[PDB]
């Protein structure tokens, strides 16, 4: 979701918002910042969460030799769905 | 030992008028040295073996652009080697430039004794390994 | 200052001066050079061009990256002034047009624009701005070049209280139309020039010099408001200037005190050749008026820019005048023109 | 202020200039003090340094005498005469 | 973990007070002549100074430099001192004499009104090093704190 | 060497180079300092710096070595060594096809006299070392700054040198003309600290020193 | 150790006379120079610039380095006899385009952090 700022700019994902009182907004003028529409935040907060019943599940993250590298990732908090921390997929822990 | 019509030098070599830096960065620029501190995370040793001629730092300003760190130090990143502090100066005396020294860190004698670690009437006596 | 308005560095292409000076119309002389000086210490120069980019080419070498940001703008379009400097905290004037277009009513070079300009920029919240005046400047004087000029002087003085007026004199440099222009009467007669030139003293400056004044007028914060003239270091009665450059190009000497009657008719057909007006009605007693001494206002002499003698540079515009046989010549194989001045 | 204000010495422990000093502070260091519940000396002892001397005046006069072997029943003679004149 | 701390609520431009007294942004030239003026006609106890916590002596020299030569000699600290005695007269008035280096052979270290887990934690930390090697005994007067 | 990771040794050559490096040793003692040959059968014999003639003249006429195919005259500064600047030699042997290798050490001032006698392949790098080095070599017929730009200032790659360099170009307006500004970088050159602090090679370890 | 090897300058006389016909071939380098080069540079301050480049280095005392200089500045002087420097080459000494550096202490501080 790309936001705008008082002077209609559109903010990154990163937060960058030039003000009005920038000099440096004057090459914005007559063209346009490209945006990545795909805010990389919220196209992984909309993927659900599997259920996986083991106290320890591997990460590759699909398509075998194209994806991360599999890093097991830990499933016994019940208060925190365990993320793995290169592909952010949240695994989950039947609940007992 | 070398005899052919050799000049008996008894003036400190001053090469710097050859090497042409600018004048502003021969008198304004403090050269100091000193043998690194081992980088504390890593507890490996063989980087506090040498000595180094190491400049100070000027100003870096953010680009106007995306935001490189512009500099207008040449002399900036100019780390040398040196095997020995006797040899440091020797580099920086040859080029007369204003320098300060610094002592090699050396280690004390750690007295470390595994059947300290358990005792009966001393203190040092550890409750988890 | 501005978060990132405040200055930065050594003085050089990457270096942040602070200074967004949206200079007004620099596709041309002096617009050149104030972006090279400009430019030298880094700074966000928005020049809005009106010409083909092809001709606005030439000045991206003198700005670093994402420096010389160009834009497009039109007289007429209100909105286009006021996009051109909304983020430029000073504003450096250099409209105008020393010559006459059918569009462009004598007036409007000098007074509609540069009041058109003056106001906007006052209404974007600038600190600054620089218009450029005539050392002349006087709108009684026959001179529609001296006519316009006054009047535009003092409205942009009245619309902006923090004005700060430039009235350079007879500017010289490599494309100045004034030494070009005075070796040029070798190609087109027998110098049609007014009384043999015992008529006008006139005090030319070198263009580094005034726009080394405007860049050193930035940095003064006390020049809001002040009407500093740019003067050259002498005077030079008009005679001396047709005499010694003829001499430093090395160009047959045929003076011709023509009368002003029939060196007006010239002026018009000069303008008849529907693509450039190489003398116009106004350039004929353009030249024949004396420069006013005006010695109240500053000058740039107390700014911290001395002023370079013309004598001691002019072969570095005259060269090019200067035959195969006689290219080589320097100022020391030429007499110094006589320095009727103070 | 023609009087002095921070009357500076700058002594080394072991400075055999610094000894004839050494013996002056330590037997009559305190009776100078006492003397001035006022103005002080600044010892600022220091090491392998020969024995000098500043004398901080009021308004930015300042100056040195050398004090290099000088015994202790005689370097009193020297503050003596610049404490001298004060007034 | 203090490197934050200089990011946030950083001073870096002259900061003078407006007509409104208000501070505001200003050139050096407005600063070093707001300053320089209220200098000039003000001499003696007219002009004092007020040392803070974390200024290096190459300031300090130039401070005690600039009022006593406006014969402003009344370089006062925060950290108050009691004058009486030799306290800035004799330097062992005020040092670590015996060094943080040298306390490790101490028997009984007796610390006077300090909390150095706190107050000084190198420090605290040198004694408890001694405390378990050297088998030093300290003792604190005042607070009960750990 | 079943194993073929490593690349295998070759010692019947190895002894040979030996056997020859003590062939040069006592037949001119009066300038070889030390000579030895590393594991890649590669030899190197130590030469004085006033002996660039004729332990050159040596091996570009002797009937036994006859090394004339001269490779490389490189310099390597080493800041620690009073003598930094290091003058290295390379020949080639085109009957025995060998490669000697005779280096030597010098400091900024001292010469060396040209060896465009021996090898007149020198006279082209004796240029560039002047250039790129900066050391200066007596009674050379041309030495002349060749390679660097015209009119430069000092010596690239002593090491004190910056990898910038102290004066960056543009072309101005006003004087319509190159002109050599003092540099002032885009970016700053990210200098990257590559030392693993644990031993590298217990082998070629400096002992305490 | 003190007693070392010498290029030229066995004394500093020697140094001295080196010095002396280089300039006197500089001394009359200056005003051809320009002239062919096409130098907006009048011969006057053409002269005194060797003239300040000369004792901009003249306070070295090393007999060994001296004459360095001197062959360095013989050299810089013979690449410029034949044309082979140009325009920007010549005018290069001739320093033009940068702002004078700070002279007061009032400058140095305004301008930053620089010393
Ligand atoms: N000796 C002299 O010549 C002196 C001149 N002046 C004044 O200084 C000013 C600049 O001089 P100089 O740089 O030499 O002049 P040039 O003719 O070289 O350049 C004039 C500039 O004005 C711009 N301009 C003028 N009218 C318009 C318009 N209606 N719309 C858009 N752009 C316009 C031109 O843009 P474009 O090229 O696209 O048309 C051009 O960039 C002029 O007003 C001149 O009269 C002042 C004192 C002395
Ligand atoms: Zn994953």
């Amino acid at each position: 979701g790309v936001r705008t700022s008082p002077t209609g700019e559109k903010v990154t994902h990163t937060g960058q918002a030039y003000d009005d009182g920038d000099y440096r907004r004057v090459r914005f003028s007559d063209r346009q910042k490209e945006v990545n529409e795909n805010f990389a935040i919220d196209l992984i907060a909309e993927q659900p969460v599997s259920e996986v019943g083991s106290r320890v599940i591997s990460c590759d993250g699909g398509g075998g030799a194209l994806g991360h590298p599999r890093v097991y990732i830990n499933l016994d908090k019940e208060t925190k769905t365990g993320t793995c921390g290169y592909c952010g997929l949240q695994f989950r822990q039947p609940h007992h | 030992t070398q005899d052919t019509q050799l000049i008996a030098v008894d003036e400190k070599l001053d090469i710097t008028t050859l090497t042409g830096v600018p004048e502003e960065h021969i008198k304004t620029r403090k050269v100091r040295i000193f043998v690194p501190a081992r980088n504390n995370m890593q507890s490996g040793v063989n980087n506090t073996k040498k000595w180094k001629m190491e400049f100070d730092t000027r100003e870096r300003w953010e680009n106007p652009l995306m935001g490189w760190s512009s500099t207008a130090d040449p002399l900036s990143n100019l780390v040398l080697t040196f095997s020995t502090k006797e040899d440091a100066v020797a580099f920086a005396e040859k080029n007369g430039w204003s320098f300060d020294v610094e002592e090699r860190k050396v280690p004390k004698p750690k007295s470390k004794s595994y059947g300290a670690n358990f005792s009966w009437n001393k203190r040092t006596r550890v409750s988890t390994k | 200052l501005h978060h990132a308005l405040i200055p930065h560095g050594k003085g050089g292409r990457s270096s942040v001066s602070g200074i967004v000076a949206t200079v007004f119309g620099a596709t041309g002389f002096l617009g050149r050079y104030v972006v090279n000086h400009l430019g030298r210490m880094g700074s966000q120069v928005i020049v809005p061009y009106r010409c083909e980019p092809y001709d606005t080419m030439h000045l991206r070498p003198m700005g670093d990256l994402g420096q010389i940001i160009f834009m497009e703008w039109n007289g007429k379009d209100k909105d286009s002034i006021r996009k051109v400097v909304e983020h430029s905290n000073v504003v450096i004037n250099l409209v105008g047009r020393e010559w006459e277009t059918k569009n462009f009513d004598f007036e409007d070079v000098f007074v509609k624009i540069p009041h058109a300009i003056a106001q906007v920029s006052k209404e974007a919240g600038v600190e600054k701005l620089i218009h450029i005046s005539h050392l002349n400047a006087d709108i009684k004087s026959p001179s529609r070049y001296l006519r316009s000029k006054a009047v535009g002087e003092k409205e942009v003085r009245a619309a902006f209280p923090e004005a700060t007026i430039i009235k350079p004199s007879d500017i010289f440099g490599r494309e100045d139309r004034f030494l070009n222009y005075f070796a040029s009467m070798r190609w087109f007669g027998g110098v049609p020039l007014i009384s043999l030139g015992k008529e006008t003293v006139k005090q030319p400056v070198y263009i580094v010099d005034v726009s080394k004044g405007i860049i050193n007028a930035i940095k003064d914060p006390d020049a809001k408001g002040k009407t500093f003239a740019f003067v050259g270091p002498n005077r030079y009665l008009l005679f001396d200037l047709v005499q010694y450059i003829f001499a430093v190009a090395y160009r047959p000497f045929l003076p011709y005190p023509l009368p002003h009657f029939a060196y007006r008719w010239v002026g018009r057909l000069f303008e008849v050749s529907p693509f450039e007006p190489w003398t116009t009605r106004d350039k004929v007693e353009r030249v024949h008026m004396s420069d006013m001494t005006l010695p109240h206002l500053p000058g740039l002499e107390d700014l911290g820019i001395q002023a370079t003698p013309l004598e001691l540079k002019a072969i570095e515009v005259l060269r090019r005048h200067r035959t195969y046989r006689w290219l080589t010549s320097e100022m020391e194989d030429v007499k110094p023109a006589k320095t009727v001045n103070i | 202020k023609l009087g002095l204000r921070e009357i500076r010495i700058h002594l080394c422990q072991r400075s055999p200039g610094s000894q004839g000093v050494r013996d002056f502070i330590e037997k009559r260091y305190v009776e100078l003090k006492k003397a001035n519940p006022d103005l002080p000396i600044l010892i600022r002892e220091c090491s392998d340094v020969q024995p000098k001397l500043w004398a901080r005046y009021a308004f930015g006069q300042e100056k040195n005498v050398s004090l290099n072997n000088f015994s202790a029943d005689q370097v009193t003679r020297t503050l003596e005469n610049v404490l001298s004149g004060k007034a | 973990f203090a490197y934050d701390g200089l990011k946030r609520q950083r001073l870096t431009q002259p900061m003078i007070r407006n007509e409104k007294g208000l501070l505001t942004y200003t050139t050096w030239e407005d600063a070093l002549s707001r300053v320089a003026g209220m200098l000039q006609s003000f001499q003696g106890n007219d002009v004092a100074a007020i040392a803070g916590g974390l200024v290096d002596a190459e300031a300090l020299v130039a401070l005690k430099d600039l009022l006593n030569r406006v014969d402003s000699d009344s370089l006062c600290t925060e950290e108050v001192f009691p004058t009486a005695g030799a306290g800035t007269d004799l330097r062992s008035n005020y040092l670590l004499n015996t060094t943080i280096a040298g306390v490790e052979e101490a028997d009984v270290i007796l610390l006077v009104g300090t909390n150095p887990r706190f107050e000084a934690p190198l420090f605290n930390a040198r004694i408890r090093k001694s405390w378990l090697h050297n088998d030093l005994k300290v003792a604190l007067i005042g607070s009960p704190v750990d | 060497d079943t194993r073929p990771t490593i690349r295998p040794r070759n010692d019947v050559v190895h002894k040979q180079l030996s056997a020859f490096g003590q062939y040069v040793a006592e037949i001119l003692p009066k300038y070889v300092q030390q000579v030895q040959v590393s594991c890649f059968n590669e030899l190197e014999i130590f030469i004085h710096p006033d002996g660039v003639i004729p332990v050159l003249t040596f091996l570009r006429d002797h009937t036994n070595a006859q090394f004339k195919s001269l490779a490389d005259l490189t310099a390597v500064d080493v800041p620690t060594r009073q003598n930094r600047f290091e003058i290295v030699y390379n020949l080639l042997s085109l009957r025995f096809n060998s490669q000697i290798r005779v280096k030597t050490y010098t400091d900024e001032l001292t010469p060396i006299e040209s060896s465009v006698t021996v090898y007149k392949a020198a006279n082209w790098y004796e240029r560039e070392i002047w250039d790129m080095f900066g050391v200066f070599f007596a009674n050379h017929p041309d030495l002349r700054r060749i390679l660097t730009g015209y009119g430069f200032e000092g010596h690239p790659f002593r090491k004190d040198f910056p990898l910038s360099g102290y004066v960056e170009l543009r072309y101005d307006d006003e004087v319509k003309r190159v002109v050599a500004e003092p540099v002032e970088l885009a970016q700053e050159f990210r200098k990257f600290d590559l030392n693993s602090p644990w031993e590298a090679f217990p082998a070629y370890r400096q002992p305490p020193e | 150790g003190t007693s070392v090897k010498p290029i030229f300058s066995r004394d500093m006389n020697e140094a001295k006379r080196r010095v002396r016909e280089l300039y006197r071939a500089w001394y009359r380098e200056v005003p051809n120079t320009v002239h062919l080069f096409q130098l907006d540079i009048s011969v006057k301050q053409g002269r005194d610039k060797v003239r300040e480049m000369f004792m901009k280095n003249a306070h070295v005392t090393d007999p060994r380095v001296v004459d360095l200089l001197v062959i360095k500045g013989k050299m810089e002087l013979e690449e410029t006899i034949n044309v082979w420097k140009q325009r920007t080459h010549i005018m290069r000494f001739f320093h033009e385009t940068e702002a004078p550096r700070p002279t007061d202490f009032l400058s140095k501080f305004y301008v930053g952090h620089d010393p």
